[PDB]
């Protein structure tokens, strides 16, 4: 019942590939960004998002008005 | 006790924090902005298991040869870095509540776990020997034998399985380097490097429009002589170009790259046609580039690093080993995967070198102080405090863990490093007795890295030649000498 | 293991093989078709490509199908041998036990 | 009470009976440690060995020790404890088959979470086709509209990742129960022609004299009782790891070449170009 | 058979056997480790580095 | 930080007394449970827009490039040999998705890289999990005044927690009731 | 016997545990926890010690089963009713007759 | 050997053959076999058993309440 | 609550033994500890020989 590992490829030949590191001349590619005011905009849709979504716990609500 | 004695100073410590905390933006917008433009682009690559980023500082820890910055800045910049790190139990209480403030308690008790604020010295320079006298070196001095222990079992294999890991030729250096601490004997940090033995040929493909051409000293030391020239690109592009191709011939006559042959590695052949795709004999079809004929050969600025360290490899060094190394070197280890480790410590690593580097721009070692030098060579962790060494020693010290880095390989690094945290405690009192010989005393001189040496033979080691015995020495050591005498 | 593990090999390379060489045969072009641009908007074919990432993505992908589909996959597994099984009427609630007025 | 759930548990004599196993490790100290260290450098050689060794070790001198407090000390839970089925699924086999996933967890789990996708594995696979198949549309297969199945496809891909763990337990289980089997009919067999015996010469008492000696049947019987009882645990443990050994140790074979280092005292680096 | 029963394929009372020699077992680990092997005395005796001395002459 | 202390007795009694649940108290459950799982997809939406405030163009193009999105499956000589693959070609390959587009964009958007690590990672999750912890808090809070106002046995169970009362004596004060006027007592 | 060598009654007492009364002690316990320390939502112990609670009661009242389990509501073992044709009805009958 | 979802290859890049050889076909016919071949096997069996428990389901539950009168 | 009832403490008396058959004691190993206690003392007592002179 099940399989084996004799019936199986090992872990090396999956995944056999070691590592080589590349790198890349700077030609002023990460220069000139744009968008100075985009997280503050971010910051705020998410403040935004968070305070739609909020909700006080009112227990008042409980009170014995009967 | 110290609790009280930092809660006195607490409030006197918030201004320096955030004045601390805005000279380490300021530096990091100087240094950020230099190397958004002179440096490279370092990808990210991941490991054989492909789950986690490995790091290597040949790619990701690059040097600003030519950062207008004084070493001391460069000093301030890195401890504030560390005082960034040794501020994060201020988020204990706002994450856990008001009582989170017993950890707070925990901190300030012991300076060691304290950022510069809480110091009553002043220089950088004294603060961290102040440091380092007081915590760091007593850390570091119980991670040492440990780890030395776990480089050794990391080479030569659990289980009784060394001669089918080990190599027969650095066994005399993987002793002189791992037990001279029971013969007494200096180390050569030659030995040291005849640990990459265990490692594979590291190469550098540059690649083409064509193929990737194999990086050699030849091609090298064409490409800095036009760079020496100043020529104009129209004829700088020209003869990178011919070195290029002159070098592509020469390897494609020696049998192709070293990586077309070494496993985990290697260039696909050209691919093939599949079924009725094959036309009759040609059963391959070759790439777009094939097309483009090998005189308009140009380099892509682009590089692939290919260190081959088959056991050297900081993937393969495990869960303890790393935290080891981050503790043995001070830096933080806990409850974070290798990958970020490995950062951690290839940023250790940057660091030094560019220490190394402003410290040869301000005039080598010699222009250092003696505080400055004992500090320096304790963020390299070869000196413990309780030594008391010559300045002679230090500065003999500093040439061979400089050299020894500049060589890019944490694993021979720590084998060196850990030779001088091995001390003995003896159960008498009598014994060890004073010694009748003075102090040891060494020069810039003494240490060799201008000659090779090639791996003694099993149980067959040889003395050690002096560099000074070589032929035409004075010479070669002409510069340490003006350096010296001055 | 069963003797009919190279069968089942020789067919899934027939099906590998053959659809590289219809890859091949047609060429380039493939990128301007209907087929390349739709599946470009199509979340399916993001989850299948994200799937073979590195950095733990195959993970993500394996664990996020379980908790989506896979649970509906687990419950149809035992269905199968529901279906043919003579159950009872549903007890529909009468939506009449509960309700209580407050004080 | 309504909120009141009452459980019965059964409880018995336990502790006593588990600190003097832990108490006579020390006076084993490990003896069968050359056997597993031999087993184990046949089996599989990596970083991670020690680890593996140390738990068969434990496990398997937990057992020799059992055995023999089953055979010798004979009181309370020792005598059951081999004869209970529990104690081979669970207080055996459990360890056992846990152990290469608690050494290598972190490749078998990469591994198996890789199987996932599946897909055909080519022998120098130097086709380009292939790698396009695997990235847009994620294997070599055809995978078109079967996204339409894909909450059987996904559990139905788990256990095509761990098919090939899975005769590990079986053989773990087996054994398991053979072990109890063994036990239990061998010494309820004994026991009957013993009883049997018994009855012949109870009813006719010119045999019921020790016919054959005091010691005589006794040390042939301990001499008996102690070889096949051996003989079944060296098969268990032998078998257990060789069964590990084909099961889960084969994928962890990563043989890696001696490559010859050539630029020790010079590394090309980022600076040498930049 | 008495043995062969349900009940006692997933009995506590072995579950607590199990828990508890298992704790003690990682109780006395630290004094598990505590056999000397004789490596290191024979590193120390037989490491001889060469004690040649250079002489041109 | 107070209603998830009254909704465990709450939800243990609505547990044991699950027959006296109307389709409202089902219905604010469901809510509760849809508020729950869009946490999940709010937490990686905001762990993925934090850590890409802290990561350099590096970190990006080892999402979108394709050199880096294959080194699973495919040689990387097949990508060091100039036209083994052709444009069209690795440009299929790159990953389409929301989150490939958005980094993709993000390429030419100022931000503050860090050194990838644990900073980098804790820019994501910190957002992420203030986002999942107080969407819960706030759905467990919509979920305790939607029962508050419910004229059902659990609305008053709840009532009664809040007015301060312990779990046993609630239970009593609502099992009382329920005898009497939903079982119709001897 | 052999069967009493086969025997484990070295048993000693019956533990009982009201698992109940334990659940709603570690409840209690953890909201004790968290009022004395005064944790904030956003903490790991506030996550910890409430949200897969939560979780799995809400998982438990949400759950609107149109069938229960496979052997508690089909699946089931039912002797064969009397049928209203042949000689069920024909003994039925009689029974009526003979009773009356 | 013949390990699963294994298959070697040679030289012209074509898959060797295990036990049985299917390239002698030509590529229509091959590609009209495969067009609607996938990697599973075993889902496809469980969903015709699935549907022909589907097509056989029971619906007595529904006569009870009276949909078929 | 914990209890200790009456039922478990009952009369104790070897005499209504019903004992053992020669088999089972033979079974009881017994019979070869007897044997074994003396061979494993003599070999670790035996292995280790004293000094001596030959006459
Ligand atoms: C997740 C992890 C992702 C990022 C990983 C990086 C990291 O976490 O750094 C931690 C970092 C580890 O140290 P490091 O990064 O290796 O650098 C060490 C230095 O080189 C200096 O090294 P050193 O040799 O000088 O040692 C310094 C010394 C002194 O360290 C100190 O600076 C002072 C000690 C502060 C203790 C803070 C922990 C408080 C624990 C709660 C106590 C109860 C609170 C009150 C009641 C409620 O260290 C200690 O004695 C103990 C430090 C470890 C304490 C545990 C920190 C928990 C981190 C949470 C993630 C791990 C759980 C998952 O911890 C610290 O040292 C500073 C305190 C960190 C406070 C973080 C507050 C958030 C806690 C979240 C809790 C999560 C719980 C989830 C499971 C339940
Ligand atoms: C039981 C025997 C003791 C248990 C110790 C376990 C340690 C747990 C731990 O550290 O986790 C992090 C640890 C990794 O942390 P790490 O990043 O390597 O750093 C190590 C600590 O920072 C190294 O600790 P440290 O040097 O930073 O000292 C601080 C630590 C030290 O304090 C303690 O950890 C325990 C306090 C009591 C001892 C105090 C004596 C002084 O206390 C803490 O603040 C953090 C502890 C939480 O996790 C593991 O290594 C895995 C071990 C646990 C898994 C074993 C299998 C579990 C069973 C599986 C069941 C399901 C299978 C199916
Ligand atoms: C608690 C503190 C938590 C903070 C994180 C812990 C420290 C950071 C860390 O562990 O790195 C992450 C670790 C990376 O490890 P690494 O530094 O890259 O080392 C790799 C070296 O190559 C490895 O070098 P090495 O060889 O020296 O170390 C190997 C080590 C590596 O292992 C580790 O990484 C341990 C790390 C300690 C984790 C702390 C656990 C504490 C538990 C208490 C939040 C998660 C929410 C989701 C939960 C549900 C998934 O050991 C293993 O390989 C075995 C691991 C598995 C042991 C347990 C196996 C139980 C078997 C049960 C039987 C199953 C039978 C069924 C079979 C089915 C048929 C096939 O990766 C992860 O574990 C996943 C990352 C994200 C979640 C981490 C936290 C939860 C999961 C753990
Ligand atoms: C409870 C519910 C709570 C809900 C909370 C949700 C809201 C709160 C936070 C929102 C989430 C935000 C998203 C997020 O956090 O992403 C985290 C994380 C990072 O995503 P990423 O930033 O895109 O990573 C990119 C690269 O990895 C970047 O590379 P790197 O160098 O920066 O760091 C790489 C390192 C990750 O570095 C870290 O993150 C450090 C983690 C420690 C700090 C905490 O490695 C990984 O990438 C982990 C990948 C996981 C697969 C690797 C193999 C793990 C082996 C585990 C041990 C063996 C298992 C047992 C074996 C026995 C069975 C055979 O994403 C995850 O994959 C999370 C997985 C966590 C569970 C892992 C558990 C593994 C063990 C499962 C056992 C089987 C049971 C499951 C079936
Ligand atoms: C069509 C049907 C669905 C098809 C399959 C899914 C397609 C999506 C996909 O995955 O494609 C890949 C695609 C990736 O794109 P890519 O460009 O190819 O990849 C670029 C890079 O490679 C990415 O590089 P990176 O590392 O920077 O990316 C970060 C990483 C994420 O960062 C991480 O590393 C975190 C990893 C999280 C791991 C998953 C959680 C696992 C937790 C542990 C599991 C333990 C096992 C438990 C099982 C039992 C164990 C015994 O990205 C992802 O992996 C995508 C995860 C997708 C979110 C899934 C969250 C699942 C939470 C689980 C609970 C779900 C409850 C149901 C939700 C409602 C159902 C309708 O994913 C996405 O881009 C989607 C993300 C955006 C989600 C928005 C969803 C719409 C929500 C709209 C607002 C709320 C609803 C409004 C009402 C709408 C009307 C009803
Ligand atoms: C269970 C979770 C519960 C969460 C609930 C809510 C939690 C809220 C509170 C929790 C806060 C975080 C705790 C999360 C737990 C995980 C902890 C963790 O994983 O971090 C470990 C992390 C491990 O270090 P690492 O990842 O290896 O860092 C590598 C370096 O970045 C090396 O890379 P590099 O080359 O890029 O170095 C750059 C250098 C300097 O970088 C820069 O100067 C510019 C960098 C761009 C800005 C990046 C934003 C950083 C955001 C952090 C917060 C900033 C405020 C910090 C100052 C506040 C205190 C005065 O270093 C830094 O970037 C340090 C950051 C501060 C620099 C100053 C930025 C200006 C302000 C009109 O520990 C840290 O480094 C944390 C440092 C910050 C500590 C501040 C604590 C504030 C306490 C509250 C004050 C009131
Ligand atoms: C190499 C030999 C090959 C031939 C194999 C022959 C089978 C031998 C089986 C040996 C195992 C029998 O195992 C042995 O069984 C006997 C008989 O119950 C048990 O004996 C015990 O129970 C019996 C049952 O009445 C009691 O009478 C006896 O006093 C007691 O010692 C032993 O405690 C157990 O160790």
């Amino acid at each position: 019942m099940g399989g084996k590992a004799s019936e199986a490829v090992t872990i090396a030949f999956r995944f056999p590939h070691r590592t080589t590191f590349l790198v890349k001349q700077n030609v002023g590619q990460k220069l000139n960004k744009g968008h100075q005011t985009f997280w503050q905009l971010v910051a705020g849709g998410w403040l935004f998002f968070l305070l739609i979504n909020r909700t006080s716990f009112k227990p008042k609500l409980a009170a014995p008005k009967v | 006790t110290a609790v009280v004695k930092n809660l006195a100073k607490l409030p006197a410590a918030t201004s320096q924090i955030l004045t601390n905390v805005s000279k380490l933006q300021t530096f990091h917008g100087l240094l950020e902005e230099r190397r958004d433009k002179y440096a490279p682009l370092a990808y990210h690559t991941y490991d054989n298991l492909k789950q986690k980023t490995t790091w290597h500082p040949i790619a990701h820890a690059w040097v600003d040869e030519g950062l207008p910055v004084s070493k001391k800045e460069y000093n301030e910049y890195c401890w504030l870095k560390k005082d960034m790190q040794r501020l994060l139990p201020l988020a204990s209480p706002f994450v856990f509540g008001i009582y989170g403030i017993l950890p707070l308690a925990v901190w300030l008790s012991n300076d060691g776990y304290l950022p510069s604020a809480f110091s009553s010295k002043k220089d950088i320079v004294s603060k961290k020997l102040e440091w380092y006298s007081s915590y760091g070196d007593d850390l570091r001095q119980q991670v040492g034998p440990m780890l030395q222990h776990r480089l050794k079992r990391h080479l030569r294999g659990t289980l009784n399985n060394e001669h089918r890991l080990m190599l027969d030729e650095v066994t005399e250096s993987y002793k002189e380097i791992f037990y001279s601490h029971y013969t007494g004997q200096l180390r050569d940090v030659r030995k040291c490097a005849h640990l990459r033995l265990y490692d594979g040929t590291s190469t550098v493909l540059l690649l083409t429009n064509k193929e990737p051409v194999e990086l050699t000293s030849e091609l090298l030391q064409k490409w800095n002589a036009i760079k020496a020239a100043k020529l104009s690109p129209e004829e700088e592009k020209k003869a990178r170009n011919e070195a290029l191709i002159e070098a592509y011939k020469e390897q494609e006559l020696h049998g192709g790259p070293h990586v077309k042959h070494m496993q985990g590695y290697g260039i696909p052949a050209d691919t093939p046609l599949l079924g009725e795709n094959a036309k009759g004999d040609q059963y391959t079809q070759p790439p777009e580039s094939a097309s483009i004929p090998l005189e308009q050969l140009e380099w892509t600025g682009d590089t692939v690093f290919i260190p081959a360290e088959y056991r050297t490899e900081m993937e393969d060094w495990g869960r303890e080993l790393t935290k080891l190394a981050n503790q043995f070197l001070l830096l933080p280890w806990r409850f974070v995967s290798n990958a970020w480790n490995q950062r951690r410590l290839v940023s250790w690593f940057e660091e030094i070198l560019q220490e190394d580097a402003l410290i040869a721009k301000e005039g080598g070692v010699q222009a250092l102080s003696d505080d400055e030098l004992k500090v320096a060579l304790l963020d390299r962790a070869v000196i413990r405090c309780d030594e008391e060494l010559t300045r002679g020693d230090m500065e003999a010290r500093y040439k061979e863990i400089s050299w020894l880095m500049s060589l890019r390989n944490p694993f021979i690094v720590l084998a060196w490093q850990t030779g001088y945290y091995r001390s003995t405690y003896s159960p008498e009192d009598d014994l060890p007795e004073a010694s009748i010989l003075p102090k040891l005393n060494r020069t810039v001189l003494d240490v060799d890295v201008h000659n090779e040496l090639a791996p003694d033979h099993p149980e067959k080691p040889l003395p050690r030649v002096h560099p000074a015995l070589y032929p035409n020495s004075h010479l070669a050591l002409a510069k340490e000498v003006a350096v010296l005498a001055k | 293991s069963s003797p009919l593990v190279p069968v089942w090999n020789d067919l899934r390379a027939l099906q590998v093989f053959t659809s590289q060489e219809y890859m091949q045969k047609r060429g380039p072009g493939f990128t301007n078709t209907l087929e390349y641009k739709l599946s470009c908007l199509n979340p399916v074919k993001w989850y299948d490509m994200m799937k073979v990432m590195p950095g733990g993505k195959a993970f993500v992908g394996t664990a996020l199908g379980l908790a989506l589909f896979g649970g509906w996959g687990v419950e149809f597994v035992k269905n199968i041998s529901v279906m043919t099984k003579e159950k009872p009427p549903i007890d529909w609630n009468n939506e009449k036990l509960g309700h209580l007025t407050r004080s | 009470m309504l909120n009141s759930n009452i459980y019965i548990i059964i409880y018995g004599g336990i502790i006593m009976y588990s600190i003097m196993i832990i108490i006579q490790m020390f006076l084993y100290n490990f003896s069968n440690k050359i056997y597993i260290e031999v087993e184990i450098n046949k089996y599989i050689l990596s970083k991670n060995n020690i680890d593996i060794y140390w738990i068969i070790c434990n496990c398997t001198i937990i057992i020799i020790i059992t055995t023999l407090n089953h055979i010798i000390n004979k009181i309370g839970i020792y005598n059951m404890i081999e004869y209970n089925i529990c104690y081979w699924l669970i207080g055996t086999g459990l360890g056992l088959y846990i152990s290469p996933f608690i050494v290598f967890g972190y490749k078998f789990f990469v591994y198996i979470m890789d199987l996932n996708n599946y897909s055909l594995n080519i022998y120098h696979n130097n086709n380009k086709m292939n790698d396009i198949q695997q990235i847009y549309n994620g294997t070599n297969y055809n995978d078109t509209m079967i996204f339409f199945i894909k909450d059987i496809n996904n559990i139905f891909t788990i256990y095509r990742s761990i098919n090939f763990f899975m005769n590990w337990l079986y053989q773990m289980i087996y054994y398991g129960v053979r072990m109890w089997l063994v036990f239990v009919l061998h010494s309820f067999s004994l026991g009957s022609f013993g009883e049997l015996i018994t009855v012949i010469t109870d009813n006719n008492l010119i045999f019921n004299v020790f016919y054959i000696g005091l010691l005589g049947l006794g040390f042939i019987l301990y001499l008996i009782v102690i070889f096949y009882l051996g003989i079944q645990i060296y098969v268990y443990i032998s078998f257990s790891l060789s069964f590990l050994h084909s099961t889960i140790l084969l994928f962890l074979v990563n043989y890696i070449p001696h490559y010859n280092n050539k630029s020790i005292f010079n590394t090309f680096t980022n600076k040498s170009i930049y | 058979l008495i043995p062969v029963s349900l009940v006692d394929l997933i009995n506590i009372n072995i579950i607590f056997y199990i828990l508890l020699l298992y704790t003690l077992l990682l109780f006395f680990i630290p004094l598990f480790l505590a056999s000397i092997n004789y490596t290191y005395h024979y590193i120390y005796k037989y490491y001889n580095y060469n004690y040649n001395f250079i002489n041109n002459n | 930080t107070h209603a998830e202390l009254h909704l465990f007795d709450l939800d243990e009694f609505m547990q044991t007394y699950k027959r006296l649940q109307t389709r409202q108290d089902w219905l604010i459950e469901n809510k509760c449970k849809k508020s729950r799982l869009f946490s999940y997809v709010a937490a990686v939406i905001a762990f993925t827009v934090g850590k890409s405030a802290t990561m350099s163009d590096e970190a990006i193009l080892a999402k979108i490039d394709p050199y880096v999105t294959s080194e699973v499956r495919v040689q990387r000589g097949a990508w060091w040999r100039s036209g083994y693959f052709t444009k069209e070609e690795v440009e299929m390959m790159t990953p389409k998705g929301p989150i490939a587009r958005y980094y993709k964009f993000l390429l030419g958007v100022r931000r503050f890289p860090l050194k990838h690590g644990a900073l980098s990672w804790a820019c994501g999750f910190v957002p992420a999990w203030l986002t999942f912890t107080s969407l819960n808090h706030w759905a467990q809070n919509r979920r305790l005044n939607r029962y508050l106002t419910q004229e059902s046995v659990f609305g008053e169970m709840a009532r009664e927690l809040v007015r301060g009362k312990t779990a046993d004596e609630a239970t009593t004060s609502v099992m009382a009731r329920v005898e009497k006027e939903i079982l119709g007592v001897h | 016997s052999p069967n009493e060598h086969l025997m484990f009654f070295d048993f000693s007492s019956w533990l009982l545990v009201d698992f109940g009364k334990r659940w709603e002690r570690w409840v209690s316990f953890k909201k004790s926890f968290l009022t004395t320390t005064r944790s904030p939502y956003w903490s790991p112990q506030f996550f910890l010690l409430t949200f897969f609670q939560l979780r799995n009661s809400n998982v438990k009242l949400c759950e609107n089963w149109n069938w229960a389990p496979k052997g508690d509501d089909f699946n089931l073992l039912h002797n064969s009713a009397a049928e209203p044709f042949g000689r069920d009805l024909k003994a039925h009958l009689e029974r009526e007759a003979g009773a009356k | 050997g013949e390990l699963s979802e294994y298959v070697e290859v040679n030289e012209k890049g074509m898959p060797k053959p295990q036990a049985l050889s299917l390239w002698n076909m030509p590529y229509a016919k091959r590609r009209a076999l495969t067009k609607f071949a996938r990697g599973v096997r075993w889902q496809f069996i469980v969903l015709f058993i699935a549907l022909y428990n589907f097509k056989n389901r029971d619906d007595s539950h529904l006569l009870r309440r009276g949909a078929y009168n | 609550p914990s209890t200790s009832p009456a039922d478990k403490d009952v009369p104790m008396s070897i005499l209504h033994t019903h004992g053992l058959s020669y088999v089972n004691w033979c079974m009881s190993l017994a019979p070869g500890l007897l044997v074994f206690e003396g061979f494993f003392r003599a070999r670790y007592y035996r292995s280790r020989v004293p000094p001596s002179r030959t006459v």
